[PDB]
RNA sequence: UAGAGGAUCGAAAUCGAUUAGAUACCGUUUUAGUUCUAGCAGUAAACGAUGCCGACUGGACGGGACAGUGUGUGUUGUCCAUGAGAAAUCUUGAGUAUGCGGGUUCUGGGGAUAGUAUGCUCGCAAGAGUGAAACUUGAAGAGAUUGACGGAAGGACACCACA
């Protein structure tokens, strides 16, 4: 979760000057697993990653559409009753946004944990 | 301490611009004229417009001068300077390309005769 | 009486340009105070916000001078503001009317839950800074009103707004600041990307290409 | 309310951007002459202000009018 | 500041607060040791002498007072 | 890459730009270029410039002034000495507006100066000498065309032709072979008609 | 005021110290003024009667280098140094070891 | 503090000047000290007045070491943007949004009393480290602007200045 929020800071640069892709030399399983989840929302257009017995690598393909992406330490634990005031905190706004968990189902965003019963540690949020 | 100040300068560049044609190069000339077109009424100063003038016109007519732009006078400067001269640039032939040069024109492929070093 | 002096000010003249709406769209600069009056027609309110004096020392005598910081919008969704220093206290004012009309700007507006109604409040949260002063807005739910300060709440029913939360922090004495600090914070909330602006729109050309035959003849 | 998108780095164009521009180029008949259309490019300031607003257009004209 | 370090943040701003003038005379239990009244809001007193004060400049002024017990 | 340019083909126009100096550019060269660049040969150190180059942004700086009806409103630029000649020639031969001189602080801004102006497209002839013109234009929403050289800097221009500045044949080759594409995208008008006028361009 | 703070010394913690050449007081050698200079070893309005009194038949002139020294206050008060002002402070001068001749 | 040594300079002391008076600046006679060996002590505008480690980020001209061959890695000086800042200014950071959370420490909480009393630990001492209160008081402070002044520096001038 040092990787996770070196990540963010290295997407919110490339996202105000305006590049098209952003190669880091890190990567790690759970980074990945907080990529998929901008993807299946339509926040980024695809990324791949390489093996070569080092730390890994990675490359981003931006979009256009990122205001902002943020990663939460320490990893807070949270009840069911309390995931909505972590959201009236970190998103701008009631309409969209997202605000993800590690569950014992997955990683889920806050929508989700509601339909589910369920509570976990907070990860992260973009919009 | 003969120096003309600005309503006497700022004036002779009016009038050189307006009735340049009516002027020419003799101060018992231009204070003639100075008479007929300016309205001021001390002596000394049509005396000095008519001085300042008189210096004006053989630096416009003769050499440079420009800061004042006279519309009739600029036809005769013109059509003396674009005479067409004996000799154009697509004249010469044995054009003596250089090396990096060639190599950029055979990769495109142009035509023409170029002579490397 | 008045004999326009540039491009956009001769179409709103030939009633070429009918709103404000299409001047904003594509950022034409305005030059001239009567281009708003005409096209926002009496619905143009003025607010003085502060007047105070000014002193400065020479070779000649102390200058005493006084300047005033003026907002105006009508209640929909523009608002500007500006600001003179000039000798006595009533060119001054008259002639920070005339800044403060040049720098109109457009405020989008929203709900605060919702897709359903008309708007009422803020579409995002957003903050703005001059000098130290620093200002938050936050969206606010329909029957609320205004909280905040008074010279902070001039600035906010002139611009449409009906329910809005504020918090401030920093010097907020420095009445100019604190003024600019929220205008600019108004300028953030309409300058965030929101996921129906996602899919692009047709192009077009500006009014000074459409209409250019009008301009010569 | 709208604002214009930047064709360059889509980013949404504000109204008090005074250096942002528009351009709008021929639609060129085939043999070498105008047929009466135009193509409309719109740029924001802050792109135009750094100085690399020219290594992007013509990167953008070879995928829209000479693509292919 | 990790997830099990709640120990080490209270002794740590437990000591900062001392800093404060005003939380450090009720933490040190000495709030009413130099106090003429001590405790009370009002008090008794009888009357010695009556004396006349200077203001102090730039105010011209004699303010009367009284020396009690 | 080279499809922009081979729409149209360089008829002889090799010969006018070799025989002036037209791709003899400087010592310096930036990141920002090497991408218009040929080489840099290894007797005097000199930068050679890409023919292609020059031809692929001629052929886009001739579709925007075409763009404009009315070609009435586009202002040319030009404060040197070597620039008097060929700037006021490229203006009877097309009908653009010349702004000759030294360029006065306020042209666009200022409403009470000698004289005022207002194009729509603006023409350069050099980024580092034309530094007001350049400056002046990011108040008033103007686009703008240069002939940026070998270590101009690029900031506020959106169309650069890469060409040489300096020389005074140069100069005038450059106005010369822009001028016949606007006639010819325009009208039924030919590209190489003629050899003998571009002396009537040099100074 | 300088972004030197008044020495030319960089990534060096000290850097040894001199005795002015006027008054004598003790400075760091890098924040001294320093000068030098190539004077005849005899006045140029005495060259005439000295070719005369010459016995060789070649004579060459001699010529000697100095370098000096001073502190702030010395070089101040001789006006071997002037205030300069703000943008004028940045001005360096050297002295071009690839000079031909 | 002990031994060795002693060219130069020089606190303290002392005369001679200067001055209204100078126990001072300037000078004469003359010391401890200034050097080496063995130790004690533990302070500095010990300063870039600028914790340590980790991720990411535009240009131009240089230096020093190694390796290659038209370049690379570790370091480092100057100058320009973007960005930041109360400003002066900062450019491997004083940047990466009040759009606020990478790991882990220390120090500050209006001025003055005062780094003073008292207790304790260390030292041959000189002292160092830690460290209050009663009583007092409306400002003390940072950076920049226009004036006024300098027993301040320049450039022009004038028989109420010289030649
Ligand atoms: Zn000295």
């Amino acid at each position: 979760s040092a990787a996770l929020a070196n990540m963010c800071k290295a997407i919110n640069n490339a996202s105000r000057a305006g590049k098209r892709q952003l190669l880091l030399r890190f990567s790690t399983e759970e980074m990945r697993m907080f990529l998929l989840q901008m993807l299946r929302h339509g926040y980024i257009s695809g990324f791949s990653y390489i093996h070569d017995k080092r730390s890994g690598k990675s490359i981003i393909d931006l979009n256009g559409r990122l205001n902002r992406c943020g990663a939460i330490s320490p990893n807070y634990i949270v009840k069911r009753d309390g995931i909505e005031d972590f959201r009236t905190r970190l998103l701008p706004a009631r309409q969209f946004g997202h605000v993800l968990f590690n569950t014992s189902k997955g990683i889920l965003d806050h929508k989700e944990c509601l339909t589910e019963n369920v509570g976990g540690k907070i990860l992260g949020y973009f919009y | 301490g003969c120096v003309r100040n600005k309503i006497v300068k700022r004036a002779a560049r009016t009038i050189a611009e307006k009735y340049f044609q009516r002027l020419d190069s003799t101060f018992d000339h231009n204070l003639l004229v100075v008479q007929d077109v300016a309205v001021v009424q001390s002596k000394k100063l049509k005396n000095e417009i008519a001085g300042y003038l008189t210096s004006l016109y053989k630096k416009i007519l003769k050499g440079t001068y420009n800061k004042v732009y006279i519309k009739s006078h600029e036809e005769e400067r013109e059509r003396k300077e674009n005479v067409i001269p004996k000799e154009s640039m697509l004249d010469v032939d044995c054009v003596e390309v250089d090396d990096v040069t060639m190599e950029m024109i055979k990769r495109y492929g142009y035509e023409g005769n170029f002579k490397v070093y | 009486e008045w004999i326009p002096k540039t491009a956009v000010g001769r179409l709103v003249k030939m009633l070429k340009i009918t709103s404000l709406e299409q001047i904003f769209k594509f950022s034409h600069v305005i030059r001239e105070p009567e281009i708003v009056d005409l096209l926002c027609g009496n619905s143009i309110k003025e607010e003085v916000l502060s007047i105070k004096s000014v002193q400065k020392q020479t070779r000649a005598g102390q200058k005493t001078r006084i300047k005033a910081v003026v907002v105006v919008g009508d209640r929909k969704g523009h608002v500007g503001i500006g600001t003179k220093a000039s000798k006595e206290a009533a060119s001054a004012i008259r002639g920070a009317i005339a800044r403060a009309k040049c720098a109109i700007r457009p405020v989008r507006l929203g709900l605060w839950d919702g897709a359903q109604g008309k708007p009422h409040t803020v579409s995002c949260k957003g903050s703005g800074k001059c000098g130290t002063s620093v200002v938050q807005v936050i969206p606010a739910p329909r029957g609320t009103g205004i909280i905040s300060g008074s010279v902070n709440k001039k600035i906010f029913e002139l611009a449409g707004i009906k329910d809005l939360y504020t918090l401030s922090f920093g010097a907020t004495s420095t009445t100019e600041n604190f003024a600019k600090a929220s205008i600019a914070a108004l300028e953030a909330t309409s300058s965030m990307i929101l996921p129906d602006q996602w899919e692009e729109k047709p192009r077009t050309l500006n009014p000074l290409l459409e209409f250019a035959d009008i301009l010569n003849q | 309310f709208e604002r214009r998108i930047c064709s360059l780095g889509k980013t949404p164009i504000a109204s008090s951007d005074k250096a942002s521009v528009q351009i709008v180029l021929a639609v060129l008949d085939q043999y070498g002459q105008v047929t009466g259309e135009t193509t409309i490019y719109d740029i924001g300031g802050t792109v135009r202000r750094a100085g690399m607003g020219d290594e992007l257009l013509l990167e953008k004209i070879r995928m829209e009018e000479y693509g292919a | 500041p990790g997830l099990f370090s709640a120990n080490n943040l209270i002794k740590s701003r437990k000591a900062k607060r001392l800093a404060d003038t005003a939380y450090r005379k009720r933490a040190l239990g000495t709030k009413y040791k130099h106090s003429v009244l001590g405790r009370a809001p009002q008090a008794k007193a009888i009357v010695l002498e009556k004396i006349g004060v200077e203001a102090k400049q730039p105010n011209s002024a004699i303010r009367k007072a009284v020396r009690c017990q | 890459t080279r499809i922009s340019d081979s729409i149209k083909i360089p008829d002889e126009f090799v010969k006018l730009l070799i025989v002036s100096q037209s791709h003899l550019g400087g010592t310096s060269t930036n990141k920002s270029f090497a991408r218009y660049l040929y080489g840099t040969r290894p007797r005097d150190r000199i930068n050679i410039i890409d023919i292609n180059a020059t031809w692929e942004k001629l052929i886009i700086a001739a579709r925007a002034f075409c763009g404009i009806k009315h070609p009435s409103s586009i202002a040319v630029v030009s404060t040197k000495t070597f620039g008097r000649k060929p700037v006021v020639k490229f203006c009877e031969a097309v009908g653009a507006t010349p702004i000759t001189g030294r360029f006065i602080p306020g042209s666009f801004t200022n409403s009470e100066v000698k004289r005022v102006y207002d194009p729509r497209v603006l023409i350069v002839s050099d980024t580092y000498a034309d530094k007001q013109a350049i400056l002046e234009s990011q108040y008033c929403n103007l686009p703008t065309i240069a002939f940026v050289n070998t270590d101009n800097s690029l900031v506020g221009v959106d169309i650069a032709i890469p060409m040489n500045n300096r020389s005074p044949s140069a100069i005038a080759a450059g106005f010369f072979i822009l001028s016949r594409l606007i006639n010819y995208m325009k009208t039924g008008a030919e590209l190489v008609r003629d050899m003998k006028e571009v002396e009537l361009f040099l100074f | 005021m300088r972004r030197n703070h008044g020495r030319g010394k960089k990534n060096r913690g000290s850097a040894g110290s001199i005795q002015c050449d006027k008054c004598g007081s003790v400075t760091p050698k890098d924040k001294a003024i320093k000068r030098f200079r190539i004077q005849s070893l005899i006045e140029q309005a005495s060259f005439d009667d000295l070719k005369q009194a010459t016995i060789y038949d070649v004579f060459e002139v001699p010529r000697m280098g100095y370098k000096s020294q001073f502190c702030v206050s010395c070089a101040c008060h001789a006006k071997i140094v002037r205030v300069r002002s703000s943008q004028a402070r940045k001005i360096r001068y050297g002295f071009n070891p690839n000079r031909v001749a």
